[PDB]
């Protein structure tokens, strides 16, 4: 596991003795290389794990995240070498040092042996993020909008770390194995309960649960292009890979405790979709259909049936995928309009086709049209509900109808129509943006071919 | 070694090369069209074959090649079922969509976007073949979805267009409320057969639940325009008349009745889901036919006989006759098809017009549509030995010879005599009269293209019914013995139905100016369904979508509780606890009562 | 009613600045200047390149590969009907039980 | 006489069918004549804005600011806790989750208690 | 489409021609910029009918602002040629 | 380049915030009117008619012909809600409630005469169809080892 | 369209626009000429038989019931040309009409196709760079004082001077550019 960790440690050292007008070439080709490296973890065992040694460790649910996260990096260097156009060279050394720093967190985040390190990592995740927003952020809510990240999260996971340091006091362990292998039941206690609660909410804060989703949408909106790209692809999988390894001591409390939360995001997943049908902004859009996949996904996990789990997997990896591409959609708009309003650029299928394409594609993407892996998660977490109770089903079908109006709503708004009349500034759509929008959605539909390599370690 | 399935996957595999060709230097000719449409009529006569072989013998075949993943005792593969049903209807979805296209090289010439219309054509008719050859419920999913979202992109052809844009959405709309219980079918299969594949589901299934079959029901209901869901097809008309022809006439929409079909051994064994499918197919055949009457604009009464037809292919899904129901998907292909492209030549020689009441006298000014229309019009209304004949008389013979609803039989009775009532407005109010059109005149058929297209499309209206009657085993009880009375039923109401509505039409000649009766007016505006369900639900949707969804809760309540409640009270603590002048007597006042205090009570 | 004079002048102004943008939109005939630089018949070569690869293809891989799992390619059984003969086994169906037959 | 034409709020009065366009004074010729006026000015000012060579970007338009600014940013200073708003929120808020509690929680007591007593018929039911 | 690109020649052409079927105005007295009101004596429900018989000739209609201020035949040919961006 | 002073603010109560508002949103003061001043956080904003975008004039020479919309006019609240791609509020040639009535009616009394078919149906002067070995008992799931209670049929 | 529209409607025009449309629906429910031609000679007959009215208040108490009775009997479903704001083909072609401006943004490799076209271009270009600083004083010198009163736009007065704001209307797409 060290060759992939020693290779991103080792991008600081360059990047801050790289020439001044070559720090993006680098950047971007070493870490398409760490990428190609961390390929290799793709290979599986039908057995426990690939124990690399008493620190680290890989799964089948931990490589698809890990590839994720490794390959997330080029793309924001690329997303976000336009608008640094006019930046002093130490700052953009600044900015590349966060995004890898954010990347090693997260490489180290995902394999954690033992759960006090996990803890500690997903922790130290967020202050790169809270600089990049509110340091390289477009508008004055920058600073509200991290506050608002950073203590909603922060007063979710300080319950947790008394929860485990407890754990820790009276199983005697922390590492995953043994807490796998020595599980015990949980008896039905208030002790246990608030156990329990304080074990889910820090993880539940992050995905996020509707009621606890209010930061989201602002930290999505005052981010810039990289931020929103990172925040929307891995950071918000951070939950959801937290429930699923800490799930394994909270039975059988969770067959009852549960039921608070699955309403919220059964109706939630339904709430926030209508949102996305009367909204004005681009990114908040997209924000609130994140909101409702995500809620699916908890629903999912609240399950707790193989199904689920796997479907989870697949929706998490392919929802980071697709947020991430029209993310950098909206953007590639902004930077052309600079107004982040969805009524305002109309009709520019007319000026940009293959970018109309590119539209095109992310919404069916979005909108789980078959046989993409974002359908495949779909109907996995849709049957594992019927099978929990057959009633679920009509949410879930109200669900995906509304899911399909407003990603062509979207679709239709933005390309569609008349062009309006004195935007003039609309300039042919570049190589960079063209080839970003590539590497995205190619991945997704060779994904497709081997959906093996994203259904988890319960497949 | 056995050529039946390396044809049958040739077909399919050679109908995609144009596909993968539009990156080449053809796409960027005017070849394209040409190229397509030989792609498309070599696949045709290539198909032709295994069809042959199936009526020689009786050839039936699965064939699961590909093998996508496996997930625990479930097993997801490529399979294509290439039974009685594919091998049939591939020929004649083929043969149809060539003669649409070689029309469409000559009726969207002016087009600039031609190479893309014809690549949108070929890729729907791939997602068509794959719902069709489809042996599990995922690739059946995937082709339901493939036509869906090609119908989507087709229908919205002139997206500079508001109707359009709306028209496609709604299109979506309610495909997406079928697939609402697509997908709890799919559900429920796999969680108590344990399978996708339909053989498992056809061995564990003796006695079908109602639940798989109600959803089965909601997505055939759904794809074929019936009369909960019916606006999206007859407003689907803004798109281009070739789409419409092909997609909206004969093809896509038949797919809810087809996926019906398939699962027909479950559907035996259900009396009640039966009933409420005969049910929905008479209330959708005469709602169409009455909406049909007293339109004016002629691909809107196309597309609503069309819906008539499919009301009426349900009704005999609903007795338990199946391989009638696909007989007259076939049948119906071949005539609604060629009605379509005559409507189009029409509209194209009149500059772009689809008024009836700005068109007059064609019957001598263009011989061929007219004669074309004629027999088109004879075959839909059930003129005996016609292509219509053979579907339509059995399905009228069966109805009346079974222990079915009264209300349904009298309801499909009044649908066919209003089809030839609105079959004889057609005809009377676009050929017979005095010419209405403005005095510069443009009309010419002397292409080539076009009339070879409606040829061959007329040939087989003349004698495929009888050919394909005549070709495949039977599949039925027959009835042979038939009260006389009960016999001409058929005959008899559509030649009422031909003087009622010729006498109608007759008045319009009086000079007698009479406002139009309340009955009149409901059938106008089609029932006023698209009216208020296009009205009050969206509206009560909306508003709520805004102001409880997102200001009430989300920006006013979510935001009070949490931060706002927590930020407000360590404001207020904060300043009572630093709200201090400075003086140290209040200050060793203090002390001196934490001191008494501390002394007092902890110990 | 009509026009004001200031209308009459002003639509008559724009007209003919009309006339003449319009007038310019029209092409010379060297105007698309090309440059050029390079590096049954048809139906036979369409038979050959679009059907007889494919099922070529098709063939070997149902034949040589489809076929080499068990119960990928199933075949429905062959009706038999009284009378007939068997090629693997060369048995024959005996007849029926001559039913009446009348009209 | 004619049976009367009733407007909804989803189906409105045709503007020829107004009495209020019948009843006309010079308050009202004023009252359009200034409101004309105003339209001519913003008209004339996005024209002049509109055709100027010189402008290469996006003509700001403070109507959009403003209509978005209000839909998003201006809720909350503006919100007051009201016995309606109160009301209303605790219903959309709390009905819902507690309805589809209820209906879950018996559809699945009603599952566990047939499971219990063995009359469910569970055969084949391998994936869950 | 196959349409003629149709001219101010022919387009004036088809409105002399339409006009000359109106009986009530002489074919003699009527010219390319006889006015309706004073050079014809006509009514305002008589311009009106004659921009029907416009529309309904070349297959469009006129918006009512644009019609009620179209008062001779010359004004009429140039109002079409413009909505139909004609050359010459 | 936008101001402070001229962002949307609280509910106007003395008539001469009123007047400034009314100024500030590009329309007369007589016309002005703000929604009514309950919790809900409209605040300064204008209650314009609720009339959908549609049914605005088609031909006058908008800035945004798509949304017949004018560049600086005040912009509904609902906008797009009524962007010519969803509801719309045009009149119709038949009242509403006629319309419901009429709709209502025709469907109660399609599902009353379909249940009255249902009691009442419609059949044929025959026996049921006689099927041989013991109704197909073999052939129709089975079970050779049970012997079931034989059924002969009765030739006429 | 073209012409500014006015701050209010007189009688007369309304009038007219009764007739009109009245006129358009009675021709929409004859479909055969000849009925269309007796029947429209009828609705004259009976149009202008209050033509020689004098008083406001009568005048004003018609045209009312009159716009009741055309609603109540307006036909729902009126023939509407294909171009029209309700015809089959109202915005068919809207995305075929591109700005000329996107011309600017060209590759000199395409712009070496089309010369002279491109000539002619930079020619518009200049005139238009002229003359909107002669019309940006025409107009301030032009215009009343407080505000314009209408959106009626004045003519060229001199000899080389142009039309004020006459780049966007003369320089429109086409009605069919492809
Ligand atoms: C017992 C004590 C419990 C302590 C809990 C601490 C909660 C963490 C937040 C504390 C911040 C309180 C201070 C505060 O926000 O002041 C109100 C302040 C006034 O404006 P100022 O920016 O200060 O003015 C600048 C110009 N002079 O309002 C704000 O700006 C708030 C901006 C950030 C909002 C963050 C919201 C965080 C709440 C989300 C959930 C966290 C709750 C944690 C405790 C809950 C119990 C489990
Ligand atoms: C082209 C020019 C080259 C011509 C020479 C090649 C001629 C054929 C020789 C190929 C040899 C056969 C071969 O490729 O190996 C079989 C190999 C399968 O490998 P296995 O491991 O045995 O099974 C899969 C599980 N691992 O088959 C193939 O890969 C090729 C055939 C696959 C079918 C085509 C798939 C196209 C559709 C893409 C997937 C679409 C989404 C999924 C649909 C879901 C449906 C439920
Ligand atoms: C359950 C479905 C709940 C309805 C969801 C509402 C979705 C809200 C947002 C939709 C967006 C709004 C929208 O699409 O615009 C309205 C749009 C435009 O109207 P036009 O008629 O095309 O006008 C064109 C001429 N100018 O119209 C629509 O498409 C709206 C359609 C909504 C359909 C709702 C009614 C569905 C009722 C289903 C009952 C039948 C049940 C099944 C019966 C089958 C038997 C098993
Ligand atoms: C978005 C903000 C969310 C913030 C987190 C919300 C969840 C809060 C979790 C509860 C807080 C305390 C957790 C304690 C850590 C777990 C350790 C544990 O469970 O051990 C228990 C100890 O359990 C406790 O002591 C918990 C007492 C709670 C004290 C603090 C109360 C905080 C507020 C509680 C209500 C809110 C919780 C849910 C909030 C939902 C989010 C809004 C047993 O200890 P013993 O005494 O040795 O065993 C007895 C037998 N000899
Ligand atoms: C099926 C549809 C049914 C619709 C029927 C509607 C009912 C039709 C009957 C309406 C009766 C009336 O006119 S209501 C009568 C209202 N009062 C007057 O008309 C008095 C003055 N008339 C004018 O001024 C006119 O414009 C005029 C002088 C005619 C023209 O003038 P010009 O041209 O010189 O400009």
């Amino acid at each position: 596991m060290l060759k992939i960790i020693i290779p991103t440690t080792m991008l600081l050292p360059m990047t801050w003795m790289s020439k001044h007008n070559m720090i993006w070439i680098n950047a971007t080709v070493h870490s398409l290389l760490i990428s190609l490296i961390s390929l290799s973890l793709l290979n599986q065992l039908g057995e426990n794990s690939l124990n690399f040694s008493l620190t680290f460790f890989s799964d089948s649910l931990s490589a698809p995240l890990l590839v994720l996260t490794t390959w997330l990096l080029p793309l924001m260097l690329m997303a976000s070498q336009s608008h640094l156009s006019k930046e002093t060279t130490t700052r953009k050394k600044l900015y590349i040092t966060m995004l890898i720093l954010l990347q090693l967190f997260l490489i180290m985040t995902f394999t954690a042996t033992e759960l006090i390190l996990f803890y500690i990592l997903f922790e130290a995740t967020l202050v790169p993020t809270l600089i990049i927003i509110t340091r390289w952020g477009n508008q004055t809510e920058r600073l509200n909008a991290g506050l608002y990240f950073l203590f909603y999260t922060l007063a979710g996971s300080l319950p947790l770390l008394v929860a485990l340091v407890y754990i820790q006091n009276t199983t005697g362990s922390l590492n995953f194995l043994i807490i796998h292998y020595w599980s015990h039941p949980l008896s039905n206690s208030w002790s246990n309960i608030f156990m329990w609660l304080a074990c889910i909410m820090a993880f539940m804060v992050k995905m996020p649960l509707y009621g606890l989703h209010l930061w989201l949408p602002k930290a999505h909106v005052e981010a810039p292009i990289a931020g929103s790209m990172v925040l929307a692809a891995v950071l918000l999988k951070l939950g959801g890979y937290g429930m699923m390894r800490i799930t394994t001591i909270l039975n059988p409390l969770t067959n009852y405790m549960a039921y608070p939360f699955l309403m919220l995001s059964m109706w939630g997943m339904i709430m926030t979709s209508s949102i996305c049908l009367r909204q004005t902004d681009l990114k908040s859009l997209i924000a609130y259909s994140s909101v409702s996949h995500m809620a699916l996904v908890i629903v999912a996990i609240m399950i707790q049936t193989p199904w689920s789990f796997m479907g989870a997997t697949a929706l998490m990896i392919a929802h980071g995928l697709t947020s991430s591409m029209l993310f950098c959609l909206a953007n590639t708009n902004y930077e052309r309009v600079h107004s982040r309003t969805m009524i305002l650029a109309r009709g520019l299928q007319t000026l940009l086709p293959l970018m109309a394409t590119w539209w095109l594609v992310a919404s069916l993407t979005n909108l789980a049209l078959p046989p993409s892996i974002n359908l495949i998660g779909e109907l996995f977490i849709i049957t594992a509900s019927f099978s929990w109770s057959n009633i679920t089903i009509i949410l879930m079908g109200m669900n995906m109808m509304i899911t399909a109006l407003y990603s062509l709503y979207m679709l239709i708004t933005t390309q569609r129509g008349k062009y309006t009349h004195h935007i003039n500034n609309i300039k042919p759509s570049f190589t960079r943006e063209n080839a970003l929008m590539a590497l995205h959605i190619l991945p997704l539909l060779l994904l497709t071919l081997n959906p093996k390599m994203i259904l988890g370690p319960l497949y | 070694m056995n050529p039946f399935a390396s044809l049958t996957l040739t077909t399919l595999t050679i109908l995609t090369i144009p596909i993968m060709m539009s990156n080449s230097n053809i796409y960027k000719t005017n070849l394209y069209p040409n190229y397509v449409k030989t792609t498309v009529s070599y696949a045709f006569t290539l198909s032709l074959v295994p069809l042959l072989m199936f009526m020689h013998t009786g050839q039936e075949m699965i064939i699961s090649n590909w093998h996508w993943m496996t997930l625990q005792t479930v097993e997801l593969s490529l399979s294509f079922k290439m039974d009685y049903f594919s091998v049939m209807f591939i020929p004649v979805a083929l043969f149809v969509t060539w003669s649409i296209m070689e029309f469409s090289m000559w009726y969207m010439h002016s087009d600039p976007f031609i190479n893309r219309f014809f690549k949108y054509l070929l890729l729907f008719l791939i997602t068509m073949m794959i719902l069709v050859t489809a042996n599990n419920l995922f690739q059946l999913f995937i082709g339901w979805e493939g036509v869906g979202i090609m119908s989507f992109l087709l229908i919205g052809w002139w997206h500079g267009r508001t109707d359009a844009n709306t028209a496609a959405l709604q299109a979506i709309l309610y495909n997406r409320i079928g697939d609402i219980g697509f997908v709890l079918s799919m559900a429920w299969f796999l969680t108590h057969s344990n399978a996708w594949d339909l053989q498992q589901i056809f061995m564990l299934n003796n006695e079908c639940p109602n639940m798989p079959l109600i959803g089965l029901l909601l997505a055939a209901a759904g794809k074929s325009a019936q009369f909960g869901l019916h606006p999206w097809l007859p407003s689907a008309m803004e798109g281009p008349t070739p789409v419409s022809a092909l997609l909206h006439s004969s093809t896509m929409v038949v797919a809810g009745v087809f996926l019906l079909i398939r699962f027909y051994p479950l559907m035996e064994t259900n009396k009640l889901v039966q009933t409420m499918t005969l049910c929905l197919g008479a209330i959708t055949t005469l709602f169409t036919a009455l909406c049909a009457i007293t339109q004016n604009d002629i691909k809107k009464i196309v597309a609503f006989s069309t819906s008539s037809q499919l009301g009426l292919m349900m009704v005999t899904i609903g007795i338990n006759q199946p391989h009638l129901a696909f007989l007259h998907i076939c049948m119906h292909a071949f005539f609604k098809a060629m009605l379509f492209m005559c409507s189009g030549s029409i509209i194209h020689s009149l500059n772009d017009e689809q008024d009836i009441r700005k068109m007059g006298g064609l019957y001598k000014a263009m011989p061929f549509t007219t004669t074309a229309l004629i027999i088109g019009s004879l075959a839909l209304t059930g003129m005996p030995y016609l292509t219509g004949f053979y579907s339509k008389d059995l399905i009228i013979e069966a109805v009346n010879m079974s222990y079915t609803n009264a209300w349904a039989l009298l309801m499909t009775l009044i649908a066919t005599s209003l089809t030839a009532a609105y079959s004889t407005r057609i005809i009377f109010f676009a050929f017979l009269g005095k010419p209405r059109f403005p005095p510069l005149v443009l009309i010419n058929e002397n292409n080539p293209l076009l009339i070879n297209s409606i040829k061959r499309l007329l040939i087989g209206s003349i004698f495929a019914g009888f050919i394909i009657s005549n070709n495949i085993p039977p599949m039925t009880v027959p009835n042979t013995t038939m009260p006389l009375y009960m016999k001409m039923t058929a005959l008899i109401v559509t030649i009422m139905g031909f003087m009622l509505a010729l006498e109608l039409n007759n008045t319009t000649y009086y000079l007698k100016f009479k406002y139009p009766s309340q009955t009149y007016k409901f059938s106008n505006m089609l029932g006023y369904y698209p009216s208020i369900m296009h009205r009050l639900p969206t509206y009560h949707n909306l508003s709520m979508s805004q102001k409880s969804a997102s200001s009430l809760l989300d920006l006013i309540w979510l935001e009070t509780i949490l931060p706002k409640t927590t930020s407000f009270i360590q404001m207020k603590m904060s300043i009572m606890v630093s709200n201090q002048k400075g003086l140290i007597k209040l200050y060793f006042l203090s002390f001196l009562i934490t001191i008494m205090i501390s002394m007092t009570l902890f110990n | 009613s009509g026009y004001t004079p200031d209308e009459k002048l002003r639509l008559q102004q724009l007209r003919e600045l009309r006339r003449r943008w319009l007038k310019d939109q029209e092409l010379s005939p060297r105007e698309p200047v090309l440059p050029p630089r390079r590096v049954t018949y048809r139906h036979s070569i369409f038979a050959v390149t679009h059907v007889l690869i494919p099922v070529w293809i098709i063939h070997y891989y149902l034949k040589y590969h489809v076929t080499a799992k068990p119960y990928t390619v199933v075949e429905r059984k062959p009706r038999i009907f009284p009378g007939d003969t068997i090629l693997e086994t060369g048995e024959v169906i005996p007849l029926m039980k001559e039913f009446p037959d009348q009209h | 006489s004619f049976p009367k034409y009733k407007p909804s709020r989803l189906a409105t009065l045709p503007a020829t069918l107004d009495p209020a366009e019948y009843d006309i004074s010079p308050e009202t010729r004023k009252a359009q004549a200034e409101r004309l006026a105003i339209r001519s000015r913003l008209k004339r000012e996005y024209l002049l804005q509109y055709n100027d060579p010189n402008r290469l970007g996006v003509i700001e338009d403070p109507a959009l600011i403003r209509w978005t600014y209000a839909r998003s940013a201006n809720i909350y200073p503006n919100f007051r806790p009201t016995p309606k708003t109160s009301l209303l929120g605790a219903l959309f808020g709390i009905g819902p989750l507690f309805f589809w509690y209820y209906v879950f929680k018996t559809d699945r007591d009603k599952k566990e208690k047939l499971i219990q007593e063995g009359k469910l018929d569970q055969t084949f039911n391998i994936s869950y | 489409s196959d349409a003629p690109p149709l001219t101010l020649e022919a387009i004036k052409d088809r409105v002399l021609y339409v006009l000359k079927l109106y009986d009530k105005i002489d074919p003699e007295k009527l010219s390319v910029n006889s006015h309706f009101m004073k050079d014809l004596g006509l009514d305002s429900l008589d311009q009106v009918e004659i921009i029907m018989a416009m529309e309904d000739e070349f297959g469009f209609e006129i918006p009512d602002i644009d019609a009620e201020k179209l008062m001779c035949p010359q004004e009429i040919v140039d109002y079409i040629a413009d909505k139909k961006d004609v050359y010459e | 380049h936008v101001t402070k002073d001229m962002f949307p603010g609280p509910y106007p109560k003395t008539p001469e915030e009123r007047a400034a508002a009314a100024k500030k949103y590009n329309m007369r003061v007589e016309d002005y009117e703000p929604y009514p001043d309950d919790g809900m956080g409209y605040g300064d904003y204008p209650k314009l008619p609720d009339r959908s975008q549609q049914e605005r004039d088609p031909w006058y020479d908008w800035d945004h012909p798509d949304l017949r919309l004018n560049w600086g006019e005040p912009i509904h609240w609902d906008l797009d809600m009524y962007i010519r791609n969803r509801v719309d509020t045009s009149p119709t040639p038949v009242s509403w409630n006629t319309m419901c009535k009429h709709l209502f009616g025709f469907v109660a009394f399609m599902l009353f005469m379909f249940w009255v078919g249902e009691i009442y149906p419609s059949y044929q002067p025959v026996g049921p169809k006689q099927y041989p070995y013991n109704d197909l008992y073999l052939e129709r799931g089975g079970d050779p080892t049970k012997e079931p209670e034989p059924v002969v049929h009765y030739e006429i | 369209a073209f012409s500014a529209p006015a701050a209010y409607l007189t009688h007369q025009q309304k009038v007219l626009r009764l007739y009109k449309r009245a006129l358009r629906h009675l021709e929409s429910w004859c479909v055969h000429r000849d009925k269309y031609r007796y029947f429209a000679c009828l609705m004259r007959a009976r149009f202008d038989e209050h033509k020689n009215e004098k008083d406001m208040v009568k005048a004003t108490q018609l045209l009312r019931q009159a716009e009741e009775e055309f609603w109540y009997g307006q036909h729902p479903q009126p023939y509407i040309f294909p171009e029209s704001p309700g015809g089959t083909s109202y915005e068919r072609y809207e995305c075929y009409k591109v700005p000329e401006w996107c011309l600017d943004d060209w590759h000199p490799s395409e712009k070496a196709m089309y010369p002279d076209y491109f000539a002619k271009r930079e020619q518009w270009k200049r005139l238009r760079r002229e003359s909107w600083e002669r019309e940006v004083k025409q107009l301030q010198e032009e215009t009343p004082p407080g505000g314009p009163r209408t959106e009626a736009l004045p003519p060229a007065r001199k000899e080389g001077d142009l039309p004020p704001l006459w780049w966007h209307i003369v320089t429109r797409p086409r009605e069919r550019p492809m």
